[PDB]
């Protein structure tokens, strides 16, 4: 039921509901989101805290602006412009796994 | 200073995603650049009231608008009900030069602007150029001297 | 009547043809409207043998 | 005669009228810097000035702006002619002067020119496949590839076939190894902050300048951000006191992107425009395509957008109401003429007026458009008002 | 920014050079060749090109005294007079076939007292068809025009 | 020029061949047709 | 809490600036009290739609908002029509003092 | 509000689309009063108490 | 209209389902509109015949 | 200058006035950034205090 309901959200709510006549549409599920379930004994083991763990995961999976190498304005002579990629978000569960 | 990458994926899906609901909408098509300026367009069915469809849009992007990053906050996040093309494009020019080009620029985007972005039938203004805004150029050696960082 | 068909040709083009349809049967019925209210009291009076 | 000339008379929406402006679109190759950008927007502005000085009245180019997208690779520049009047002739039209200028322009290596006219409204079809099943835009690219090199194979129905997105680019991407920050003691916020500030503006406050509000910007000064090299000059400050520099705990490769992502109706896609064969009408070119698109990869769609889109709705009604037409006025003919049989007598006039607008409309190349039609729907008018005007007497 | 050890107060002038430009440095805009700034104006979605133009016109008219010494104005491109222009090319046709419809007129009818009659009638419902417009809204364009002269 | 080609050759057609014929339809549909 | 100056150079011309692209915009006048409050009147031609001018002019400072400083949005920012006047003004009153 | 009722934290990319990032307790941990003595704050000095 | 709207649309989405997904319509009111009225222009027919 | 001059037409223009008030006195406190950090104390906490 979590696969089949993930795939509607995924590709279909978005197109039917912008279809001509139709309102809002309520969709019986939900997409998929990337529960991070947790074990309090874990935590106790490690001596972390929840806490710890939103802001360590709101940390690794930013996604922030770099600017651009080499971005106006130029210093007068240049022959190169490229923006520069930093943290990405995170795009599958082992790779949240990895965190640390 | 946004790749493009970042722009459609934390700034151009946010306000898609929650883009539903509204009536009479023919196709929606969006585009994120280098540059960092998302520019998510609406067209409605033909005959429609603009005056409320720009309503409808927006009422959803609020939905939406507290989910964007911080900095796009703070920037002029618009929602313009104006066409494609340019009306008309009004030059600025400074015969004696004694202006640099972005002096113009400061003059026409801090007077003008502001007075030919409110006459009546106007939907959109953009500027060739920027208005002036301080800039503190950092020198890396220098902060580095220092023990000081941006 | 030729015209007044198209009028309702629809769509984005619509607009276009309709206001010619419109303008034209418009037209002939003010044509025919003067020419029946002002050729015919203007033939009188004005027209000499 | 009526039937043959009105079918090969081409299809077509309005003429391009010569409105005294034409944009000139200016695109360099990838990652060219916005200096490149004004040396060639000088050759454009130095030639409308020099091979059409009899023409062209003032030259507005403007660098780093364009419809295909904002960037530094990117230049358009707004021309005005002189009045109409002007201009006498037609070698000295809005369209003869473009195709001086385009084929003027080959000659610009480095960048791809061409001025085109601005279309009849304000805003070829506008075609455009959709990664509707999540193939990634790495893979909707080769897709998008595939369809225009295998456009190539019907030149006969198609024509000018081309994208609109800008093309991958290389990017300087960095990745901070999120254990190296925590062992030099430097925060994740931090190193993001003054790399995300020095190598672009971060909006900061706002100041009072001549009694309005502005915005100050903090960036790192021209010449300390220009080459890859200088990342390691970039000191962030531990939180122990300790300076460190970004090559101790990050690394960097050169990779490809895209510059500009676009999409449609909630999903990827990319915009590809193009001429409809030589000669032959829209219509036509618009069943191939789809023939192309099914044999596509799997989850790569397709839908129509723009002027294009128009066409896909109400496509045909033109043939549909001429045939209520032609019943109203016999129905209204017969009302009028005491009979089912006279009314013909100025219906089978209709093709001796229609074949002199056909006639002549071919014999200019009038392209069947939107003022074709009112041109048939009026001399048909034309010849019913002088057969009315003939049979009525005789009646 | 801060006061290190012995003294010593580091300011921003000494860190970073400060210098009023543009928010943003991506567009530069030059005219004839020569520095230059200008507006982009695009037209609200049912409002009167002409008439947006005019107010745009006279809006800027409001501001040219102010302007600072050698700042000049100028319309390097405007669609709206070609539509202003056009539409009254028009015009000259449908005033030009009234005079060849009354030349013809006059040739056959050879009698210019019966020649006046028909003169009459054409201008009344030419004027007349723009009142039955404005009922129906119709908006004077091209081809209502084109709907007069045929 | 759009509209005047349309019209304008319509028109001349219009005039040098339908005197010539609609006189011939006249005769025939009151002639094969009633 | 805001002097004059605080709050014309910190409310008013950000939400000034950002009230562009009004439907049949007369004339906008404002002007920045003590005390910490500011009243910008906007004027629309005679005949306009009153609640269709009102929900534009009041979406362009949805856009604004935060722009402005944050004791502003705490405080919140409301949008009334003004040009109609009161039926009447029901006053409430003590007759003992006892409750001030 | 983590651990019982969860707490959105931030977004991430699935098949090109952007999904919720949600931390949540595991089922067994947080369905009884009991479990609720089981959850530990870190304090200043690290003792999580309960 | 929205109903033959929204069934369009799903038509174009089919062929990209993955394998083994179907889609099924449980639950529509259209297929009552469309007899209705189809009931009620018969009856009007009939009317006039009788 | 300008109402100065309309004090001067009575029989044209009467009862000429301004309509905003006048400049008031006013009470400036300058917080010495020099002062603010060599005592160790936060530019923001006087700020947010006062």
């Amino acid at each position: 039921q979590e696969d089949i309901s993930d795939y509607v959200a995924a590709n279909m709510k978005d197109a039917i509901s912008r279809t001509s006549g139709v309102g809002d549409v309520q969709l019986f599920g939900s997409q998929y989101a990337m529960r991070i379930w947790m074990n309090p004994n874990e935590l106790n083991k490690f001596q972390l805290t929840p806490v710890d763990v939103i802001t360590a995961i709101k940390a690794q999976n930013a996604q922030v602006a770099a600017g651009q190498l080499g971005g106006t304005p130029p210093v007068k002579g240049q022959q190169l412009n490229a923006s520069i990629i930093a943290q990405t978000r995170l795009t599958s569960t082992e790779e949240f796994g990895k965190i640390l | 200073g946004a790749d493009a990458k970042t722009v459609q994926d934390t700034v151009t899906q946010v306000i898609e995603q929650n883009m539903n609901g509204i009536d009479n909408l023919m196709y929606m098509s969006s585009n994120s650049d280098s540059t960092g300026t998302v520019q998510i367009t609406l067209t409605f069915e033909s005959g429609t009231d603009a005056d409320i469809a720009q309503v409808q849009v927006q009422n959803k992007l609020q939905l939406a608008m507290p989910l964007l990053p911080q900095e796009v906050q703070q920037q002029g996040v618009s929602v313009e009900k104006s066409s494609s093309s340019f009306l008309m494009v009004v030059g600025v020019i400074n015969t004696d030069g004694t202006m640099t080009q972005e002096d113009i620029s400061d003059y026409v985007a801090a007077n003008m602007k502001d007075a030919i972005s409110r006459t009546s039938g106007v939907g959109d203004v953009q500027l060739f150029g920027s208005q002036y805004a301080m800039r503190i150029w950092m020198n890396p050696n220098e902060l580095n001297k220092f023990q000081l960082t941006p | 009547a030729v015209f007044v068909p198209m009028a309702f040709f629809g769509g984005s083009t619509g607009a276009i043809y309709r206001q010619f349809s419109i303008t034209i049967v418009s037209a002939m019925a003010l044509s025919v409207l003067v020419a029946l209210i002002l050729t015919p009291a203007l033939c009188a009076t004005m027209l000499k043998p | 005669g009526m039937a043959y000339l009105f079918v090969r008379l081409p299809s077509s929406f309005l003429p391009d009228e010569d409105q005294g402006v034409f944009m000139t679109m200016v695109q360099l190759p990838a990652g060219a810097t916005q200096e490149r950008t004004q040396k060639v927007l000088n050759e454009v502005t130095h030639y409308y000035l020099t091979k059409e000085k009899n023409n062209v009245e003032s030259v507005f180019a403007v660098n780093g702006f364009g419809f295909a997208g904002r960037g530094q690779n990117t230049g358009i520049a707004f021309v005005s002619l002189k009045d109409w009047a002007d201009r006498p002739g037609e070698e000295n039209k809005v369209e003869a002067i473009t195709m001086r200028a385009t084929r003027a322009f080959s000659q610009i290596k480095d960048a791809m020119v061409f001025a085109f006219n601005l279309p009849a409204i304000v805003e070829g079809f506008d075609f455009e496949l959709i990664d509707q099943a999540g193939l990634g835009h790495e893979k909707l690219t080769q897709a998008r590839n595939q369809l225009l090199a295998e456009a190539a194979k019907h030149p006969d129905m198609l024509t000018s076939v081309r994208p609109n997105g800008l093309e991958d680019t290389p990017q300087f991407k960095i990745d901070i190894d999120q254990e190296k920050a925590q062992a030099l003691g430097v925060s994740i916020n931090d190193i993001n902050t003054t790399l995300g500030a020095a190598w672009g503006g971060s909006y900061v406050n706002d100041f009072i300048d001549r009694g309005r509000v502005k915005k100050v910007y903090v960036m790192s000064e021209a010449k300390y951000r220009m080459l890859p090299d200088d990342i390691g000059d970039w000191y962030v400050r531990a939180a122990d006191g300790q300076m460190v520099p970004f090559s101790a705990f990050s690394s960097s490769r050169w990779e490809y992107g895209s510059p500009r992502l676009e999409r449609y109706n909630g999903l990827p896609s990319m915009e590809i425009l193009g001429q409809a064969a030589p000669g032959k009408s829209t219509g036509e070119a618009m069943e191939l395509m789809e023939q192309l698109a099914s044999k596509l990869p799997t989850g790569v769609g397709y839908d129509w957008t723009g002027m294009s889109y128009q066409e896909r709705l109400s496509g045909n009604q033109a043939p549909s109401l001429y045939a209520i037409s032609l019943i109203v006025v016999f129905l209204c003919l017969a009302a009028l003429y005491e009979s089912w049989s006279i009314p013909f007598s100025v219906m089978l006039v209709v093709p001796l007026g229609v074949i002199g607008a056909l006639l002549a409309a071919t014999f200019r190349g009038l392209t069947n458009d939107v003022y074709f039609q009112v041109g048939l729907l009026t001399t048909i008018g034309l010849s019913a008002k002088n057969a009315i005007l003939i049979v009525e007497f005789a009646k | 920014l801060k006061v290190n050890q012995d003294g010593s107060r580091v300011l921003l002038r000494d860190v970073a050079k400060i210098e009023l430009g543009g928010e943003n440095y991506d567009i530069i805009a030059e005219f004839n060749g020569q520095p230059a700034s200008g507006l982009g104006i695009k037209l609200a979605t049912g409002a009167n090109a002409l008439d947006t133009a005019a107010a745009i016109r006279a809006e800027l008219a409001k501001m040219e005294p102010f302007f600072p010494s050698g700042l000049k104005i100028v319309y390097p491109y405007d669609t709206t007079p070609f539509v202003k222009i056009s539409i009254h090319e028009v015009v000259k046709t449908l005033v030009e076939a009234i005079i060849l419809v009354f030349l013809v007129m006059y040739l056959f009818l050879q009698n210019f007292r019966a020649t006046l009659i028909p003169t009459i009638a054409v201008p009344v419902v030419l004027l007349g068809t723009f009142a039955v417009l404005a009922a129906f809204g119709f908006s004077i364009n091209t081809l209502t025009m084109f709907g007069m002269v045929l | 020029n759009a509209v005047g080609t349309g019209v304008m050759g319509g028109m001349v057609t219009a005039t040098v061949l339908a005197i010539f014929f609609v006189p011939v339809f006249f005769v025939v549909v009151r002639r094969r047709f009633s």
